[PDB]
Formats: C-alpha cells, structure tokens, sequence
C-alpha cells in the first residue's frame, strides 16, 4: 500500500490532473519493486498505452523474477491489443512461457478473452472463464482488486452474449461499485446500455449517456458510446445525432446505411451496402450486414443469412433481430425458437 | 454494428 496510497492521494486531492502526476511517479519507480509491478496494472487497466508500453520496456529487462514475468506477459497482451499478433500466437506464447506467479496465471487466461470480445468470436470465452480462481491471488491486494473488476466486466459481456441480461447487469453493477477506474466504469455502462437495447429504449439511453459523460475527454472511449447510441437510435427509428459520416470503419458505415433505411432511401442504402459486402469484417459484422440487407429487399435469404452469421458468432442477443423479422414473414415459431436458444 | 468493450 505504497502505490495504493500514492494513487488514492492523487485521485482525491488533485483529481483533474491525475494522469500528469501518475506518469512521473510511475516512470521514476524501480522496476524490481512491488510498486512498479503494481503500477503496470494501473497503467493498463486505465488503457494509458504509451505509459504501459514504457513500463513494459523497463520491467522486461529487470533483476527481480516477478517483475521479469509481468514484463513478459503484458508484452504479449499489448502485442495482442495493438494487433501485431493474432490470438493463436498469443495462446502459444503463454503455453511456451512457464508461469510461476499466481497473478500471471490468472492474467494469462484473460489475455485472449479481450481479443475474442473485439473480434466477435464469442464461443471460446465461457469455457476459458470457468477455470480461473481469484483466491489463487492473495499477494498484491491492488492487483487482486483491479482483476476483480476485470473479471466482473468480462463476465458482464459473456452473459450479455449468452442473452442472460439480468446477469449481465448484475455483473456490470458489481464492477461499478468495486472500482473508480474510468475504463471499467466506461465498459460497465456500455454493457448495461447494450443489455437494454430491446428491453427498454429509455434505460439503454440512460446507461449509454451516463457512460458517455464519463468517457468525454477520451477519443477512443467516446467512439464506443457514439456508435452504440447511433445503433440504438437507428434501431428504434429516432432522431440520430450520433452518426459519424466521415468514417470508413464498417461499423460506422453500417450506422449510415441503417439511417437511410429509416429515411426510406433504399436505392442509395443498397449501393453502399454492396460496397461493404466484400470488405474485411468479422462474422458478427456480417450478422449485421445481412440483417441490413434483409430490411432493404425483404428477402428471406438475407434474414436467413444474417442468422447464420450470428449463429457462427454465437451472439444470442443480436440473433433475435433477424429472428423477429422471419417470424413476421410467417416462419414456423417453434423452429425459430430452437435457433434463439 | 454494435461494439462491446471489456
């Protein structure tokens, strides 16, 4: 509780300069100490990338064994997040390296989960989670606590994709009470926001707006809320100030295209949707792609196709969008239920 | 598209 005392001081007494103060104090610290090891978490759980990358360098080449470990493991995690490497090579590098610390045993498991979630590839997550135990960490109480929040958040997403919405919110809410890290707060609110998309427009917007407030300041955290607010509004067919028209990202384009649909410009929506079709996209994105086509043409093939991609993606929340459409075209309700489950 | 972060 050296590091912890330092962070708690800055957080309370100098709040709106936290990053300036904690940068200096982190970069000064000796790699070998617990504080430096504790600091690495602070840096990464906050997504302060440059600072995390700097701390990695110092710690990768260091006398203490634990610090050497942390350096090497976060080295992988940050190569994975920047997308220098794929999931498969990350899994090999954890298998190759021999993990001695109980903490880095726990953190190694969570490494791929981040990539899965980003890539829409939801199938592997559930199984990977069950093995982890948080009492295997009983050494460094700061690293123990942030990992609690990390797991509460990851599960909040896992149950979201499993279409266990009451549970998703439970876990996000847990995460919120457990932390005052912005990023964890940001993603808690994102996931509660997402959990209500179909349930209740109002509560979705509340949770997405409340997170949006916390996110302002950060270019990257804003973008998630803006994208989800676009989606929310386009799906409920409401006024939509959230759209970014100057983005090539398939998910921003997808938001444009969803907007024209709501404004009934189906020729222009069709043209642009065909331009996305062969572009690089994860399967979950194709889930939406064909759902969009289904709205334009009203062809069952599109909706059938959209279901197939969500099925591949194992996205049990968003599979219901094409399934509802298919029900309204007089498809056998029982067969559609079999798909939903 | 709907994004999810963790």
């Amino acid at each position: 509780s050296e590091f912890n005392s330092i962070v708690n001081i800055v957080k309370t007494h100098y709040p709106d300069q936290e990053y300036e103060l904690m940068e200096n104090y982190c970069l000064l610290l000796d790699p070998n100490t617990k504080a430096a090891r504790s600091a690495l978490e602070y840096a990464d759980a906050n997504s302060f990338n440059t600072l995390t990358d700097k701390l990695v360098e110092k710690m990768s080449i260091a006398s203490n064994l634990k610090s050497k470990e942390y350096g090497k493991i976060y080295e992988i995690h940050r190569k994975l997040s920047r997308g220098e490497i794929d999931v498969l090579e990350a899994s090999k590098n954890i298998g190759k390296y021999r993990i001695k610390t109980d903490e880095m045993n726990i953190f190694s498991k969570m490494i791929p989960m981040y990539d899965y979630l980003s890539k829409g590839n939801f199938s592997p997550m559930k199984s990977l989670l069950k093995q982890i135990d948080l009492n295997d960490i009983k050494e460094n109480n700061y690293l123990k606590k942030s990992f609690e929040t990390r797991i509460y958040v990851l599960l909040s997403n896992i149950y979201l994709n499993e279409n266990e919405l009451e549970l998703s919110r439970k876990y996000a809410e847990k995460a919120i009470k457990s932390t005052d890290t912005k990023r964890f707060l940001v993603f808690s609110y994102l996931t509660i926001g997402t959990s209500y998309i179909f349930s209740d427009y109002a509560l979705s917007k509340q949770n997405y707006l409340s997170g949006y407030e916390i996110a302002k300041g950060n270019s990257v955290f804003e973008e998630f809320f803006k994208r989800n607010l676009s989606f929310l509004n386009n799906f409920w067919n409401k006024e939509n100030p959230w759209i970014n028209y100057d983005s090539n990202a398939v998910t921003d384009v997808q938001e444009v295209i969803f907007e024209l649909i709501n404004q009934k410009k189906l020729e222009r929506a069709l043209t642009l949707l065909k331009s996305l079709e062969r572009k690089k996209q994860n399967e979950n994105d194709l889930g939406f792609h064909y759902y969009l086509e289904g709205l334009i043409t009203n062809d069952k093939e599109a909706f059938y196709k959209s279901v197939e991609y969500f099925k591949l993606s194992q996205d049990k929340l968003f599979i219901k969008m094409p399934l509802i459409k298919l029900e309204s075209l007089g498809e056998n309700p029982r067969l559609l239920k079999i798909i939903s489950m | 598209g709907v994004v999810r972060g963790a």
